[PDB]
């Protein structure tokens, strides 16, 4: 009676022990093929119980992931060079950044938030353009914890995601918190057909997400921008 | 105020646990912090040892809490613009020399 | 467009070496090189309080019982020998080349655009200026710190070894030459003409510089002084230690890389003090005051701002200044 | 339907081992067994307020307080003595073929579709190139990175070594050979047959090189520059540490490793700044610049499997390229960053 939350699941160790008279089992937690944690855990423990010994490991694992894959940052401010105006987390930078120190010549500058800053000389309209171009999603992290060929924008690189990298984005215990009737009403399905996409083997009636479908789902999840 | 009764706490308990007052390989500190931690009167910090031993040093124990206090309370350069900085400056000066004077007033 | 780099980094040029201390008798100068090195010694110093307490105390007695402690402390010492009244300090200075390419920098087009603007400069003078300065304090021995104040007699004798034997010597005699004012010697012009041709990278250059001073017999030195721990007892050098390389007193080589680049005689406060080291916000330790305060524009990072971004090229005074500063090297980014 | 392995690892291959500094004076260079190793030493360092400043700084008396309480730290230091004007580095340097197997990879089929690429490279023209352009790196003394700018005379001894005993030696004028072209040499020829030979898995290459170069008494020398880890220090430690083995200042063997592979001349920004080192996005560290960016169909990924995956073999120098980067070694596959 494995448990499964998201991409994360706890299996029992299929034989028992006695410990302090009362009978045990050992189980583990795993993030995919990667073991986590083991705990001992006794019997007519609920699947409640056994789920929220492990709710701070995986919370731990969540801040570490989001705090790990964070965006960058571009501040913008003024001549002077301290007083930021404004911030914005982009997921991709402006490609035309070369070492700056920010002088009078111009009133707004675009600087990294990196120490060794990269900078450019804005004049608040194309700031606005480059935020709205390379602005990033409140979910940008998620995009750290996949394999980045199934990110890809190139068709011909592109794989479909498996069920395990599916259930990072789709599921209650997913880190979006997107149940898969909301992520099939996203998608203007219906609840089975898109439960088929998360069955997990190619035998038992599954067929692989498409390109289009995946990306407009990465865009309305607010994972990744997808322009 | 609370941090300064914490530091005389720990500094009591420091006072519980002094049976030998002998110094050993890392006490390069021994100075201030054998002195401030100073236990009773041993033979070697003897009548003798009123300046080394017995000596009544609260000043450099200050001088080391005051740099603990500022490790970890590290004022901005704007910070005492407000009169909130320059009261905790002063909060602070007046807890490290009421502090001192509990040193030097129990320092023999 | 173009910006400043956020990192740019100078390695310095003219090298010097660390300056070794031995002594001898004087008019022995010529066969001064089995002359024994200045041997750093400890001895006891003990002291009643002489520094300026908290007056207006109306206690006379906490006073008494503070004069009762002798508060003895132990320090180290560089005398001369008692039959020797000469001081001859050598070291080597080595003058590169390559005065405007930086070692690290971000930005491309800014290196390009420094490249060129230091170009411009040499098209338009050489280092002779800059080179005649640093042979006027090779002339003086400045180097010499408080070894110079108070000499009888300062001799410098300057090698340019150009195989592994001499190829050229110049003699001076440093209270001859002042540390106020930069005058005009053949010879002088000679030893300028081979530092500013080793600056502008046509040659390489070596120098081993010897000055003897006259101090007297039995007379204190003063060699570099190190830093001093405070975890240890009133014992094993408490006050004082001196810098020493092995058995042999000696000075700091960036004390005499300080002493060499002091030639700025052109910040806006004041030239009758006569010159100064060159630096950003060029300061004195000594003093505590920042001459090229950047609220007038003379400081060097607003002059190398103006001179290469919007091409404002300062006065010929202040673009000896820049390369003066590009020659002694730093960090330059936020 | 042939794709790239998931994990795949080269190990090295041109191993050298730390280089160690000796000093002694020249034309005693044929009696340098005997020169005492440099020392690391300390001292002491006052230091001004010689950087720039924030707009909330520069008001005059915020400036002139900072100049009133000044910095203090220890800097290790190596110099020569004052006697001896020669710096002397010795290492030692393996030359192993066998550059195209790799030591971990998931798929055979590429694995065996690469060995054949690398195969038919070896075929097409012998290590030649790559070993002309090592025994260029190993004739100049650029394993002096900062030991060799400003120098009077550069010499480097190569011995081939065997057996337990010389078989061959090399001597080159380091100064003379450029670090900017790639000449010709009927000893420096040879050499690179030496070098090939071992990259070729033809036999085992085993060299002892020692450079000498002329700066000057008591001048300072540059070992390699540890990293200090410190968090909450006492105000005034160390700021800077310098690598020594043994009470000897020495230069790491990655430092070495990477100024003997600075042989890319065919990146497409220039060539007037001469060469890099091998790298994946060919990049250094000193000018913060990538050449060789992923834009450009020019960086060592897009290159190999355009290569290896589509057939597409690119240009003769991108082949050179691309086996340096294999010589390299390295973590090529999904363990992307």
């Amino acid at each position: 009676n494995a448990i499964h939350i998201g991409p994360f699941s706890i299996t029992p160790a299929a034989r028992g022990l006695h410990y302090g008279g009362l009978p045990h089992h050992q189980w583990t937690l795993y993030y995919g093929p990667r073991e986590m944690a083991i705990k001992t855990l006794p019997d007519s423990y609920t699947s409640s119980e056994v789920r929220d010994e492990f709710s701070d490991i995986i919370a731990e694992f969540v801040i570490d992931a989001r705090h790990r894959y964070a965006p960058d940052v571009l501040e913008l401010v003024n001549s002077d060079g301290d007083a930021v105006l404004a911030r914005v987390a982009v997921s991709r930078l402006p490609e035309a950044l070369s070492g700056c120190i920010p002088d009078d010549r111009f009133p707004y500058w675009l600087l990294t938030a990196s120490r060794p800053r990269l900078g450019l000389p804005v004049t608040l309209n194309e700031y606005t353009a480059l935020a709205v171009e390379l602005s990033a999603p409140p979910l940008a992290w998620i995009t750290g914890l996949l394999p980045g060929e199934v990110l890809t924008h190139d068709a011909e690189e592109w794989r479909p995601p498996t069920s395990w990298e599916l259930r990072h984005v789709v599921g209650e215990g997913s880190f979006t918190g997107v149940s898969g009737a909301a992520a099939a009403a996203l998608l203007g399905m219906s609840a089975t057909n898109f439960r088929k996409y998360t069955a997990g083997d190619s035998a038992a009636n599954r067929q692989k997400i498409s390109f289009a479908a995946w990306h407009y789902l990465l865009d309305r999840l607010g994972v990744k921008r997808a322009s | 105020g609370q941090i300064c009764d914490e530091a005389l706490q720990y500094a009591a308990r420091l006072r519980e646990l002094e049976p030998g007052w002998s110094a050993t390989p890392g006490c390069q500190l021994h100075d201030a912090e054998q002195l401030w931690l100073d236990p009773l009167r041993a033979q070697t910090d003897e009548t003798f040892l009123q300046r080394r031993l017995r000596g009544d040093w609260p000043a450099e124990v200050g001088n080391r809490f005051a740099n603990w206090l500022n490790r970890a309370v590290s004022s901005d350069s704007q910070i005492l613009g407000s009169p909130e900085a320059a009261q905790w400056s002063q909060e602070l000066s007046k807890e490290l020399t009421m502090f001192k004077e509990i040193l030097e007033d129990e320092r023999d | 467009i173009l910006s400043t780099a956020s990192v740019l980094a100078f390695e310095r040029k003219l090298d010097p070496s660390d300056a070794l201390m031995s002594a001898g008798a004087w008019a022995q100068r010529d066969a001064s090189q089995e002359w024994p090195a200045v041997t750093v010694r400890e001895k006891s110093v003990r002291g009643t309080i002489s520094n300026r307490l908290k007056t207006k105390d109306r206690d006379p007695a906490k006073l008494d019982a503070s004069i009762q402690s002798p508060n003895l402390q132990t320090v180290d010492v560089a005398n001369l020998p008692s039959d020797a009244d000469t001081l001859k300090v050598r070291f080597t200075l080595r003058v590169l080349g390559g005065a405007g390419t930086p070692s690290a920098c971000n930005d491309a087009a800014y290196r390009d655009k420094l490249l060129q603007t230091v170009a411009t400069y040499v098209n338009e003078q050489g280092f002779a200026e800059l080179a005649r300065r640093y042979a006027h304090n090779l002339a003086n021995a400045r180097f010499l710190w408080r070894n110079r104040v108070g000499a009888e007699a300062v001799e410098v004798r300057i090698n340019h070894i150009r195989q592994g034997e001499v190829a050229r010597t110049w003699r001076f005699d440093a209270l001859a030459i002042g540390l106020r004012d930069f005058k005009a010697d053949a010879e002088l012009d000679a030893l300028a003409e081979l530092i500013a041709s080793g600056l502008s990278g046509s040659g390489h250059v070596l120098l081993e510089v010897v000055a003897f001073a006259r101090i007297g017999d039995g007379q204190e030195v003063f060699p570099s002084q190190e830093l001093i721990l405070d975890k240890g007892d009133k014992k094993g050098q408490k006050s004082k230690t001196l810098y020493s390389v092995r058995d042999a007193a000696a000075i700091h080589s960036q004390k005499i890389g300080n002493a060499l680049r002091t030639i700025d005689t052109w910040y806006p406060d004041e030239d009758g003090l006569g010159p100064i080291a060159v630096e950003p916000y060029g300061s004195v330790t000594s003093q505590g005051k920042a001459y090229r305060q950047p609220k007038q524009k003379l400081d060097f990072y607003t002059l190398l701002d103006n001179w290469v971004l919007r091409d404002e090229a300062p006065a010929v005074e202040q673009q000896h200044y820049v390369i003066a500063n590009l020659i002694r090297g730093g960090v330059f980014g936020e």
